[PDB]
């Protein structure tokens, strides 16, 4: 069993990244420029996106690739570090609402996780959570397009 | 300091 | 909750060869689509309301293995191209959609679920055309609305130069229509 | 003729799940 989605942590903290097209996407404000860890070594970022918040490494073992997603559907779904799903609606060209809001803290280290399509295709990668007193109503994300164009 | 991972996720739920 | 899926390969070549001969399964049923195979050919049946379905073209008139040895069918329309057998002991159904969606998305029998747009009836296209060779094996697999509810069964590819932009299928109507003769 | 046999699934009801370590 291989999964698209690795739960990666740095000294810092724990967040998420997700392997679309053969790659394993994160969060660079989670990231930066670290290189990932492998039985042989470290392995160096391929994609160093600072602007779009994005970084690459070629997607390490044990996992398995995502489709982009290409139905446009608006009705997302977050993926969470528990594997927890909430349903979103796209609101923009990266942004979306939480059908039913959550403690920040539920979205807590899911950043880098992915957001998926009726189909289970990803829409985007987690950017980060929209929150109004520590009630998150929607999430700031990176659309696959970005990532596509990035290769 | 390198980026480890600690988990993984199955979007499909696939056991074993 | 997105629609994913996933395949798991329950029995070889020659084991399968046997299980044909014998007609008696006794393995353990898992899902809402099986696997399924014939001498012949290789292609899916879904499972719809306690029922399950197939491509007449695929099953042909043919029993299913099960364990206590074949069963006959309980349905089969030639004209349909439908054919069922009560779903085997274990499987889980999958219900009839009632939504009206026009977005559907049909599951393939590597377990990927690609969109696919209702054009008609019967017709639908990929929103990405994929080679014909992909959607080998799919037949009698479901087409999902984006609820997860049974809109049609995949039946035929709509290719030219060997790829497929879109795909005829048989709509969960059929069934019912199926059922009543 | 033979049988139809049953020789794969495909298992829609699963849900994300964090892969158990063994
Ligand atoms: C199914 O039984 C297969 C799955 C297809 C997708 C590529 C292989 N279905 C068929 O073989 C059907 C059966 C036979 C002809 N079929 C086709 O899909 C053919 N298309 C077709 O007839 O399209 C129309 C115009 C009627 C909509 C294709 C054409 C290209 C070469 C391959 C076959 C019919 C319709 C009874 C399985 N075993 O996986
Ligand atoms: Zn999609
Ligand atoms: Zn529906």
């Amino acid at each position: 069993v291989e999964g698209e989605v690795q739960i990666v942590s740095t000294a810092t903290q724990t967040f998420l990244a997700t392997c679309i097209n053969g790659v394993c996407w994160t969060v660079y404000h989670g990231a930066g420029t670290r290189t990932i860890a492998s039985p042989k070594g470290p392995v160096i970022q391929m994609y160093t996106n600072v602007d779009q918040d994005l970084v690459g490494w070629p997607a390490p073992q044990g996992s398995r690739s995502l489709t982009p997603c290409t139905c446009g559907s608006s009705d997302l779904y977050l993926v969470t570090r528990h594997a927890d799903v909430i349903p979103v609606r796209r609101r923009g060209d990266s942004r979306g609402s939480l059908l039913s809001p959550r403690p920040i803290s539920y979205l807590k280290g899911s950043s880098g996780g992915p957001l998926l399509c009726p189909a289970g295709h990803a829409v985007g990668l987690f950017r980060a959570a929209v929150c109004t007193r520590g009630v998150a109503k929607a999430v700031d994300f990176i659309p696959v397009e970005n990532l596509e164009t990035t290769m | 300091g390198s980026v480890v991972i600690v988990g993984r996720i199955v979007l499909s739920g696939k056991p074993a």
